[PDB]
């Protein structure tokens, strides 16, 4: 099960259910498998979805865990859609 | 019970006092302090006589020859010092340790110097030349105090390993061991026993040759620091030790029983010495206080 | 009479020989609760470093960033004891990242940003500011590690 | 050995894991799972480079060291319906703004 996830600018991020249901958010939006979201940029949303995917990979792994890397300039609108979405 | 009272405050040092000790004499008191100087004091009347220095970090111990002539000093700075008290002069410094040394002791012959350290060794040293005879490397903590018997035969020491050993100084080797860390121990006047502190808050006096418990002190306040107690045997027949509630703290030695507290110093009371012939007892206390106080009893 | 922290170490006087190995980006503070609760701090580890070190069985540990004291896992866990050494072999604590919270990573990086004085200039709602100005603290976890170890009672 | 991907294709975004060892054929293989276009209507790109089906990911520069979780590599995705073949074309994401000035 894939879920779609779009921006504000329209972008289409295609993810993994299990995946998008790290945000308790996105699991009340999808309540089509489709969320729009009317605030989040693509730059933004894309980011978001690179965090579900190394959340996923490195929960439970009892392996050594790279860093997430967050650039100056994102961190300030990230925070912002982090915490909408609780993730 | 005895009725010591407060009769001279000497207010020399400019931090906290480490050690007193009255000379064997009767005549002077020595203090050492973490100001890295020693002073001596007339015994009877507190007045100042000099101040002795050298040292570069502070002193932890001093402690004089059966003469009274000399005085050997324990200092952070890894050294101990063997002074001639009348000129003060330094005749010699015992470089063997290798972390701070907190104690030290003529023998009764006084050719001999024993030291411990935070380096886990206790230290035989000869006095006239200065070098080091032996190293006893058996304690696996900081060693808090070291002691002569009375011919000199044996040493006691303790250590925060939770241990008291004996070693017989002629060949360096451990006779007997007698679990907190141990904080001090001494032998008695007489010779039969030794008095020991632990850090939970009490002391037991030990016939060593018998390997047994004869008494045990409590009441006062000892977790922290390393507290020197002492036999007063020139009236009745005493125990007496500083406390980490500031208190002098004076019991029966046959019944345990406390019979005086002795109020006036304003931390922690880490020195105490009783004098050789008559009934007066030194205290000395840490960096709140940093003074010596001498108490006087008819009993 | 009085309660001492449920998180202290026991005075085993037992000793362990324990492996930190610092498998984060971070400088890694040790950090050792004493026999009263209190935490002590020890050397740091730089990252991509690792030390046999000395202590005991039953003694308490945890792991902090030592710049910014972000929490970390030893051994996928907050706390680490040592148990007995079996058959001359040291106890790894492996040290590493958790996954933070994407908020908890963002924070972090707008924390090393900007000046405290200055995160109530950003143009982010209030409760932001406040998160912002809750920096991590050893004795946080401290009492939500209580607070979860008596739900189990 | 994991590779992490974004399948990019105009203003769509998919994103899917693979092994090094899988090869480009397997990757539209998942890409038809999702979207419903068998493997012989997709073309897959490395930047401008068209991929060759018989390849691994490993073999086209796919690692686990440039294909991490938290910033997976892109390979660009175009269609073909019989004859007719569609140009590579991804829009790019948006830009933040300026940082701000006590950043």
């Amino acid at each position: 099960m894939y879920v779609k996830l779009i921006s504000s600018d329209g972008h289409e991020f295609i993810v993994k259910r299990e995946h998008a249901l790290t945000s308790g958010t996105i699991k009340a939006m999808l309540s089509t498998n489709e969320v729009n979201f009317r605030e989040i940029p693509s730059h933004v949303l894309s980011k978001v979805c690179m965090y579900f995917t190394y959340k996923v990979r490195y929960t439970n792994s009892s392996t050594e865990i790279p860093e997430f890397p967050i650039a100056p300039e994102i961190a300030l609108e990230l925070l912002m859609a982090a915490n909408f979405l609780d993730c | 019970s005895p009725n010591y009272a407060l009769k001279f405050t000497l207010a020399g040092h400019t931090k906290a006092v480490s050690s007193v000790k009255f000379s064997p004499n009767g005549e002077w008191l020595a203090s050492s302090s973490a100001d890295k100087l020693i002073k001596i004091w007339g015994a009877y009347d507190g007045k100042f006589e000099k101040t002795i220095s050298g040292h570069k970090l502070g002193i932890s111990d001093v402690a004089w020859s059966s003469d009274s002539n000399l005085l050997v000093s324990a200092s952070d700075d890894k050294t101990l010092k063997i002074w001639d008290v009348s000129s003060g002069k330094c005749l010699k410094t015992l470089k063997g340790h290798s972390n701070y040394v907190f104690c030290c002791n003529f023998n009764p012959q006084s050719n001999l110097i024993v030291s411990g350290s935070f380096d886990e060794s206790v230290r035989i040293w000869d006095v006239k030349t200065g070098k080091c005879l032996k190293t006893l490397p058996a304690h696996s903590d900081p060693v808090s105090a070291v002691h002569f018997n009375r011919d000199g035969s044996l040493i006691v020491s303790s250590s925060y390993d939770g241990l008291c050993r004996i070693w017989d100084t002629a060949s360096g080797q451990c006779l007997k061991t007698l679990n907190p860390p141990v904080s001090f121990v001494k032998f008695s006047p007489n010779g039969k026993y030794i008095l020991a502190a632990t850090l939970d808050n009490t002391l037991k006096l030990w016939d060593y040759s018998k390997g047994k418990c004869l008494k045990t002190y409590t009441g006062h306040k000892n977790e922290k620091y390393c507290i020197f107690a002492n036999f007063s045997v020139t009236g009745g027949k005493w125990i007496v030790s500083g406390s980490e509630d500031n208190l002098v703290y004076i019991w029966n030695l046959q019944t345990k029983e406390i019979v005086q507290k002795l109020q006036g110093h304003t931390d922690v009371v880490i020195s105490t010495a009783c004098h050789p012939t008559e009934n007066i007892i030194a205290s000395a206390a840490l960096e709140n206080d940093k003074t010596i106080k001498l108490w006087k009893s008819d009993c | 009479g009085r309660p001492r922290p449920v998180l202290r170490s026991v005075n085993s006087r037992e000793p362990s020989q324990v492996i930190f190995c610092n498998r984060s980006p971070r400088v890694v503070l040790p950090v050792w609760l004493n026999f009263d609760g209190e935490p002590q701090p020890y050397p740091t580890l730089p990252p991509g470093t690792g030390r046999r070190i000395h202590s005991y069985r039953g003694h308490l540990w945890l792991f902090r960033d030592a710049g910014t004291h972000d929490g970390l896992l030893v051994n996928q866990t907050e706390l680490f004891v040592p148990s007995l050494n079996v058959d001359g072999q040291p106890i790894f604590a492996n040290i590493t990242l958790p996954v933070y919270t994407l908020k908890e990573r963002c924070l972090q990086v707008v924390r090393s940003l900007v000046k405290p004085e200055n995160y109530r200039r950003l143009d982010i709602v209030r409760s932001l500011y406040e998160d912002l100005e809750d920096h991590p603290n050893v004795q946080k976890d401290l009492e939500r590690l209580t607070q979860e170890r008596i739900a189990h009672q | 050995m994991d590779v992490f991907l974004m399948i990019r294709r105009h203003k769509t975004t998919i994103f899917t894991d693979a092994k090094e060892s899988s090869t480009v054929f397997e990757l539209k293989r998942i890409v038809e799972g999702i979207l419903k276009r068998p493997p012989d209507e997709q073309r897959l790109y490395k930047d401008d480079q068209l991929l060759d089906d018989g390849k691994t990911l490993g073999e086209c520069g796919f690692t686990s060291q440039t294909a991490r979780p938290q910033a997976p590599a892109t390979v660009g995705l175009a269609f073909r319906a019989d004859d007719t073949f569609e140009a590579l074309c991804i829009e790019p994401f948006s830009s933040p703004p300026e940082l701000p000035d006590v950043m």
